[PDB]
């Protein structure tokens, strides 16, 4: 049976290491910082239960900015091409 | 003036990213032009994994891991 | 010019434990945890972890596996110390987590993952820090933070380890 | 999905500062003694509207703002300035309780000649206020449409009817 | 989930195999359970500070301390047992 | 009390001097003058780039040159 | 043992389940876990005999890994898009590892292995704490993470538990075990309903906790570590001992019986649902645990058949040892079925 | 990378010379080897072993009590905040209760060491 | 050019701890009323060639170690920390310069008891067994005061960098602020190395030095090493931390002088204190520890931990 005593006498007590976005000890923006902001902004006053429904087109954002799995595999599929392209010479611009 | 400096230079870096990705990647399998990864378009920053890259390695060694073990 | 490092650390760490976990004896214990442990120092440390690295630099090795190593030695005296058994399912889960580990590290291309646990994601290049902060460890001051905003979360702790005083001496029988 | 633009190369390429760290630390306490009009600006700029790339032209006016800082520092107190900073270059962490001779010696160059009054420890925080003519930005970067909140309860409520409504149990 | 997180999570589970699948010396169980418990430190570390999420940097900390005072009652559990028999 | 602490005075002076470093370490932090200075001092140091705020149509103070006073002043810790 | 450090002590195992239940934090609730076993291993052991020592470290072996699987969950959800708060997991996995991290801190099929001997191994008010306050924090947990479970697993885990730990104790004379045993039931029947209507799962919670309640405390009034201690009291006075049968009735859910009221309304809110065969496959193994436990009322009867009674043990005097709050327990698990209406008090 | 150089050397100069002083003894002019070695009766050194507790609670105290004292580690980094009034609270609250877990351990009949 | 900077490090550490053991012989010496060595070579300068090249070539005598493992290991890590502390140390210039430091220190510090435990660990005789375990009891109770110490001492400075206790030191040396928590810290640099009075010893005694001194040969020589060279760091690390000299910079051999110069006086203090006093009996230092030094540690710390914001002077973190 989770209580919430703590809102009920006003205190915070996990609240300030709860989420990325809470205010840090000299602010200094978390990586994904605005994601956060955009992902609570979305789910705030709902239940979860449509939030998962609504809120997942930008909670995906999110996650792309967390995990950085899609844009890893981009990355990946450039060298994927300059691989094979080593054999037939695209050259070089780079110094 | 660190701060201008260096956004011009991120800036320069990742649009030459553009241009060799867009010679390389010519062929049916399109991808297209350049594009982020979100469903959002707006600024977001570089992950340093799109900045240094194709670089000939030897930057990414002191950027990357450069910092620490100091100089 | 490797600078894979970060990899070769972590791999070192697993075989610790692959290695390690079989045999009869902890005198091998100690061992094989202080090794993978200062390995993971160079983890942590090559992500920039330094106070934290250094911390499991203090109290895991020199606290921890001190008393360990400490009452093994009190508790078992070793005549032979011996190379004993039980290794097999270790070398042999070095092989299978070694196909395995290579199967994560050569399956790596684009994404990686397992079909047991939760996804995964692979490929060769690293994800790391910039955006710099003037005087700042991003570490350190988090722990000051510990004492300004910690509050309720140190007084748990304390006196969590204050019991831990009457509940040990307790159980060693002061009467 | 969005394809994302860059500016053209050329839209780059403005201007060059280029000078140690060392000289640009003390040089860089004058002028922020006296520049400062343009790039507070520009960090209201890039501070409210946050795209690099979107306020780049502004970087372009600090950096020329600077540009011609070390320019009138060139043609008009240029020796006790380069003793100056060859000083502060010993560094160790460049530190200015070591070479303050010099210190006092290039303002006494500057303030002698072309002014500066040097403004010491209340040079910045004092948080500064500027004016910009471009509108502030609204619903700054990606600013995504609201969740249609949930209606909440309302009216007076009576007593339940006929009671638990179970098996059995009336009131 | 890179590959560190990988290997770090078969570290993990090769402490737990050990943990279960070894009944004989009871301080080699209390080990691989202490060794799990390091790689636990290891992970948070990594993460909190791939992410640079710094309020919450305690978790290595108050994660390692909770790793002693529990392994001590570990120790002294121990001993106590063993005076029992041998 | 005066024989008590002659006499744990006499036995164990190191006992009893710790607790006199304990107890005046916790009362005197709260009596002495100099301590809202030290508060001052450390508020004083910026860490983090002011940032500047849109100016026309507010409350005229805190003003653009960062020689004009109407800001805070710290002067009092040039000279102290 | 001091009689202060006693105080000093159960006063931190039940602040410990007490910030388990407040915290909204993942950190702290691990916190709260590790106070709950650190402190509770002086609780156990408080007589010297080796018995509770061994017994004492399977607790602690099993309780501690545990704890530390439910670490390796929350940093899971770290990994996935995460934070730290008390709500759904994102992860399906990390719920998995979860839903089998709360089956360790609680009895549950694959993990029960360890109830029965630690609850023989340990005394009686030991057994008491052991069986019902420490059963408070799991639930209060599950009760928050429940929109992530995978339905499939704790499903399953209350099954079997059901049907492993209930078919138990068969062969067992002992109480303690035969009181883990049957815990492990009542767990198959709040874990079973945890998807669908927590409150029922609170509900069975509570009265479990009267029920085992009653059941210790009435040990303590007559010291009974058998069934042989159970007829030979009845040869000493009946009365503790008819108490102790109709609440052994109550704990297998007979339908006058107040415990009949969990096993009633689980099956209303499980079979509006849509799946009436489970339930079924429930009550048929608590029918089983049923004529177990009347085989234990066939241990007694009055113009009795040669129970080797013995002697010496009338007795002039009466006892003084002092049962804390007997009687409204008792009367509270026998006769509470004319009530509920009030269930949802409860919620 | 530096200073993992120097470790790579450190290490080595320490295997080197610990090579040396096995090899010139055993490289010597003249080794020889005779007599024999009794690990044999067990009251040679000491005897048996009954180990006792004392030594033991030592490596426990310096286990709780290094953990309070790496929880106090941090504290010249937090010495300096906005807020000084809880600073000073819970620094000589957490240092504090560690004296205090001296304080009853050195009530109880704990240490005093002659037994 | 870097490996010349390691070389040139630890070469004259070993040197040092050559002729360290010189001087120790003549200090005592004269102490004791009596010359020291001058018949090997002129003056003594040839003594530790001699105790080196046959220390080392006395052949390697018993027995059955039971751990080939652990046998070879000791040495090595005893050796390699004593070799690594010296790292940070300031000098004029660290070589390598960390942030944290003097906290690297400690933790190494720290891990230098695995030697003892080992060492005393495959002798296979039962009664160097229990040596070791107590000597690693007084080691390590000794490893929980100094932390504190250097966790107070160091809070004037503000930062661990180990370089700006030099910048501290500039107007008054650490020893005014607090002298006593000095006092106890120098103590407590003699409780590790067991130093007399701390020392254990010979004829009727624990004799954990019996086999530990007795055993492993040339690795005797080792430990002999680490353990001088150890001592001589402790007491540079004195050096740095409660005292010092004013840097001028374009001149550094200035301040290395004067810094070398009060560091060789204070280890020679040392060794004439090893001269001056007894021996405590075991249980009357562990308890002497626990007795009295800890509580007057938390006492001076806690009012450290107080004081600074009283008299409004914090510590400038960089
Ligand atoms: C200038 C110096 C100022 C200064 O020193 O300030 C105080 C300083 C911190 O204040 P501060 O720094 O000025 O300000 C901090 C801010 O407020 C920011 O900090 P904060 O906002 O986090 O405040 C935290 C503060 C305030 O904390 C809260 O507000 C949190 C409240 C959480 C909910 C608690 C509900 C308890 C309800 C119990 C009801 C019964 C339970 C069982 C029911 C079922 C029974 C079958 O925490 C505490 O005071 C500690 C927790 C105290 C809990 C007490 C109750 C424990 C449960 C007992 C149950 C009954 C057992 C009886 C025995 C049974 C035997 C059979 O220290 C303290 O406040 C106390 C620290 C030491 C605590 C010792 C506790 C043990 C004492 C001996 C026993
Ligand atoms: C135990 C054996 C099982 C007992 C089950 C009792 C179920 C009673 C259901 C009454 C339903 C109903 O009409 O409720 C609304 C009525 C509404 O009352 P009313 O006044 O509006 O109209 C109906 C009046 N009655 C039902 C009393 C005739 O309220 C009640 O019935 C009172 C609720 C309180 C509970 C009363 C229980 C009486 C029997 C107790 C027997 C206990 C025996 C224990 C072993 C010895
Ligand atoms: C929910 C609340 C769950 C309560 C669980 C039990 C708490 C008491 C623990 C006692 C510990 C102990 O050693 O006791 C032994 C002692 C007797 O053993 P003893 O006398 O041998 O040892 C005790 C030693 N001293 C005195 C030093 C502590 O007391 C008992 O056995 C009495 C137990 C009474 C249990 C009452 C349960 C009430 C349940 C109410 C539920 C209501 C829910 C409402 C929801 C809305
Ligand atoms: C000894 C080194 C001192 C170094 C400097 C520090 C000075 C202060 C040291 C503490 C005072 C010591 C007085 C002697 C008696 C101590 C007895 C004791 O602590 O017993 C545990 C006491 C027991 O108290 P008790 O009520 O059971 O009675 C004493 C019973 N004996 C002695 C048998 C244990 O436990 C507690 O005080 C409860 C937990 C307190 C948690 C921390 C509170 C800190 C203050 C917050 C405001
Ligand atoms: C469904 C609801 C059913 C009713 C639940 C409420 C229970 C209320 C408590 C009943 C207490 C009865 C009592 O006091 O019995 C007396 C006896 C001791 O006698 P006494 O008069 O105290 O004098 C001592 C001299 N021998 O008492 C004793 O020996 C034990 C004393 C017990 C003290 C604790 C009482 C707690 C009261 C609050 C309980 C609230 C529960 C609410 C939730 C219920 C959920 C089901
Ligand atoms: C069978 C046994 C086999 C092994 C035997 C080993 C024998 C020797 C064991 C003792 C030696 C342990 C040495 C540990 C070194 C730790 C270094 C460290 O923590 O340095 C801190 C420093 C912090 O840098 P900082 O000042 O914050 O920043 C610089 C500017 N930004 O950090 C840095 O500057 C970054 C440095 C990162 C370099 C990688 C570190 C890898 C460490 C691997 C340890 C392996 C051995 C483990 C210990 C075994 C103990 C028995």
């Amino acid at each position: 049976p989770f209580f919430d005593v703590q809102k009920k006498l006003g205190v915070d007590l996990d609240h300030w290491m709860t989420i990325q976005s809470a205010e840090q000890p000299h602010r200094i923006p978390a990586r994904c910082h605005a994601f956060e902001k955009e992902w609570i902004e979305c789910a705030h006053g709902i239940g979860s239960i449509r939030a998962e429904k609504e809120c997942k087109i930008e909670f995906e954002d999110f996650r792309e900015c967390l995990l950085r799995q899609k844009t890893m595999k981009r990355l990946n599929a450039i060298k994927r091409q300059r691989d094979k392209l080593i054999k037939e010479g695209k050259y070089t611009p780079p110094p | 003036l660190l701060q201008a400096e260096k956004d011009r230079r991120v800036l320069q870096m990742l649009r030459e990213n553009l241009e060799e990705e867009a010679t390389i990647m010519k062929d049916v399998p399109g991808w297209k032009v350049g594009e982020s990864v979100f469903h959002t378009t707006r600024w977001v920053t570089p992950m340093m994994g799109e900045l240094y890259g194709l670089r000939t390695g030897e930057e990414i060694l002191s950027s990357t891991y450069g910092f620490i073990w100091y100089t | 010019m490797m600078t894979y490092i970060v990899f070769i650390l972590s791999i070192i760490f697993v075989m610790g434990f692959v290695g390690f976990s079989s045999k009869p004896s902890p005198i091998y214990g100690g061992l094989g945890l202080i090794v993978s442990g200062g390995v993971g120092c160079g983890i942590v440390l090559n992500f920039g972890g330094s106070f934290l690295g250094l911390m499991v630099f203090l109290i895991y090795l020199g606290g921890m596996m001190v008393v360990f190593g400490y009452t093994t030695a009190m508790a078992t005296e070793q005549y032979p110390e011996v190379w004993v058994s039980n290794k097999v399912v270790l070398g042999t889960f070095i092989t299978g987590l070694l196909m395995e580990f290579l199967m994560v590290y050569y399956v790596l291309k684009d994404k990686e993952v397992e079909i047991v646990f939760k996804f995964n994601g692979m490929g060769d290049w690293v994800i790391y820090d910039t955006g710099d902060s003037g005087f700042f460890s991003e570490e350190a001051m988090g722990i000051a933070a510990l004492y300004s905003y910690g509050t309720w979360l140190v007084i748990v702790t304390g006196w969590s380890l204050l019991i831990g005083v009457v509940v040990i001496m307790e159980i060693t029988r002061g009467n | 999905p969005g394809i994302v633009e860059l500016p053209s190369l050329e839209d780059l390429k403005v201007q060059e500062v280029k000078v140690s760290s060392s000289v640009l630390k003390a040089a860089a306490h004058h002028y922020g003694a006296q520049c400062d009009k343009p790039n507070k600006e520009f960090m209201l700029c890039r501070w409210e509207e946050k795209d690099p790339r979107r306020c780049l032209e502004e970087g372009k006016l600090v950096n020329q703002c600077a540009l011609e800082f070390f320019r009138q520092i060139k043609r008009h107190c240029a020796e006790p300035f380069t003793e100056y900073w060859t000083c502060i270059d010993y560094s160790g962490l460049q530190l200015f309780r070591r070479c303050r001779k010099e210190q006092a010696q290039f303002d006494k160059c500057v303030l002698d000649k072309l002014g500066w009054v040097r403004p010491d420890l209340g040079e910045l925080s004092k948080v500064t206020k500027v004016k910009t003519d471009r509108p502030l930005p609204e619903n700054p970067y990606h600013s995504r449409a609201r969740p249609e909140p949930n209606p909440e309860v309302e009216g007076d409520l009576k007593p339940a009817r006929h009671g638990s409504r179970l098996f059995f149990w009336t009131m | 989930m890179s590959l560190v997180y990988m290997n770090i999570m078969m570290a993990f589970t090769v402490s737990l195999t050990g943990l279960l699948m070894y009944r004989s010396h009871l301080m080699s169980s209390l080990l691989c359970l202490e060794g799990m418990m390091l790689s636990l430190f290891i992970l948070a570390t990594l993460m909190i500070l791939n992410s640079h999420f710094t309020l919450a940097s305690m978790m290595p900390i108050i994660l390692l301390v909770f790793a002693a005072c529990e392994a001590a009652l570990g120790l002294s559990l121990l001993v106590m047992v063993s005076n029992t028999y041998g | 009390v005066a024989a008590f602490l002659k006499n744990v005075w006499a036995k164990e002076p190191v006992l009893v001097a710790s607790f006199a470093i304990a107890g005046l370490a916790v009362i005197l932090p709260t009596l002495s003058p100099y301590t809202k200075y030290s508060l001052m001092i450390n508020r004083a140091t910026p860490y983090n780039y002011p940032v500047p705020l849109r100016d026309d149509g507010n409350m005229p103070d805190v003003p653009s040159h960062p020689q004009d006073p109407q800001g805070p002043s710290l002067e009092w810790l040039k000279r102290l | 043992m001091n009689p202060i450090i006693l105080i000093i002590i159960l006063m931190t195992v039940m602040l410990g389940t007490i910030i388990v239940m407040i915290s909204t934090h993942w950190l702290l609730i691990w916190i709260g876990f590790e106070m709950n076993m650190l402190a509770i291993i002086p609780i156990m052991m408080k007589k010297h005999n080796p018995r509770a020592t061994e017994a004492s470290t399977k607790y602690f072996l099993t309780q501690s890994t545990a704890s530390m699987l439910l670490m390796m969950a929350i940093i899971i959800n770290l990994m996935f898009s995460g934070q730290w708060t008390v709500m759904k997991l994102f992860n399906p996995m990390a719920s998995m590892l979860m839903t089998m991290a709360l089956a360790m801190k609680l009895g549950m099929a694959p993990f029960h292995f360890w109830v029965p001997e630690v609850t023989q191994g340990i005394p009686l008010s030991s057994g008491l704490i052991l069986l019902t306050w420490q059963k408070l924090a799991p639930m209060s947990v599950l009760y928050q993470i429940l929109p992530s479970i995978n339905l499939d697993l704790i499903l399953t885990l209350s099954i079997l538990s059901i049907t492993i730990g209930g078919w138990g104790g068969l062969n067992q004379t002992q109480l303690r075990k035969i009181m883990a045993y049957s815990s492990i039931a009542h767990m198959g029947w709040m874990t079973a309903v945890l998807l669908y209507n927590p409150t029922m799962t609170l509900l069975n919670l509570i009265i479990y906790i009267i029920m085992t309640s009653t059941m210790f405390t009435l040990f303590m009034a007559n010291s009974t570590t058998t069934t042989l201690s159970l007829s030979h009291t009845w040869n000493k006075a009946p009365i503790m001992t008819i108490l102790v049968l109709i609440t052994l009735l109550s704990m297998g859910g007979l339908p006058p019986l107040s415990g009949f009221m969990p096993k009633w309304m689980i099956i209303q809110e499980m079979t509006k649902n849509d799946s009436i065969i489970l339930p079924t496959l429930m009550a048929i193994t608590a029918l089983l645990n049923l004529y177990f436990y009347m085989r234990l009322t066939y241990s007694t009867a009055l113009t009795m058949f040669p129970s080797t009674n013995n002697m010496k043990m009338k007795w002039q005097f009466p006892t003084t040892k002092r049962m804390t709050l007997l009687p409204t327990m008792t009367v509270l698990s026998t006769m509470l079925l004319p009530l509920t209406p009030i269930l949802s008090i409860l919620e | 990378m530096n200073l993992m150089i120097t470790l790579l050397t450190n290490f080595t100069l320490a295997t080197l010379l610990v090579t040396i002083a096995f090899w010139l003894p055993q490289l010597n002019v003249y080794s020889e080897k005779t007599s024999p070695y009794e690990c044999g009766f067990d009251p040679m050194g000491s005897a048996r072993l009954p180990f006792s507790m004392k030594f033991f609670l030592v490596a426990i105290t310096f286990l709780l009590f290094d953990l309070e004292i790496a929880l106090l580690l941090p504290l010249p980094w937090a010495s300096q905040t906005t807020n000084l009034n809880t600073m000073l609270t819970m620094a000589l609250l957490l240092i504090f209760l560690l004296a205090v877990s001296l304080a009853y351990e050195w009530t109880q009949k704990g240490l005093e060491w002659t037994e | 050019m870097f490996m010349i900077n390691v070389l040139t490090l630890i070469i004259p550490i070993l040197l040092a701890v050559a002729f360290l053991t010189l001087v120790e012989r003549k200090v005592l010496g004269y102490m004791q009323f009596r010359k020291g060595p001058n018949v090997v070579g002129p003056y003594g300068l040839l003594q530790p060639i001699a105790d080196a090249i046959k220390l080392f070539i006395k052949e390697p005598l018993r027995p059955a170690t039971s751990s080939i493992s652990m046998f070879i290991l000791a040495p090595i890590l005893a050796l390699t920390l004593a070799l690594t502390m010296w790292i940070p140390l300031p000098m004029p210039y660290p070589l390598i310069n960390m942030n944290l430091g003097v906290l690297f220190m400690l933790a190494m510090s720290s891990l230098a008891v695995y030697s003892i435990l080992w060492s005393g660990w495959a002798s296979n005789s039962k009664y160097a067994l229990i040596g070791a375990l107590r000597a690693v009891a007084q080691t390590i109770s000794y490893e929980v005061t100094l932390a504190i110490i250097l966790l107070s001492v160091l809070l004037m400075n503000g930062s661990f960098t180990l370089s700006t206790l030099i910048i501290t030191q500039e107007q008054v040396w650490l020893i005014f602020p607090a002298w006593p928590l000095a006092m106890m810290w120098f103590i407590s640099t003699l409780a590790e190395t067991n130093r007399a009075p701390f020392d254990l010893t010979e004829g009727e005694s624990e004799l954990v030095s019996g086999f530990n001194v007795e055993y492993a040969a040339g690795p005797f020589a080792l430990f002999f090493m680490a353990e001088y060279a150890n001592i001589i760091m402790m007491n540079i690390f004195t050096t740095t931390l409660f005292l010092g000299a004013f840097h001028n910079p374009y001149m550094p051999e200035l301040y290395t002088i004067n810094f070398t110069i009060k560091s060789l006086l204070l280890s020679i203090t040392f060794l004439w204190i090893r001269a001056s006093y007894p021996r405590f009996r075991y249980d009357q230092l562990m308890h002497l520890l626990w007795k009295n030094f800890l509580p007057l540690t938390l006492a001076l710390c806690m009012w450290h931990v107080s004081l600074p914001i009283l008299l409004s002077s914090i510590p400038p973190q960089t």
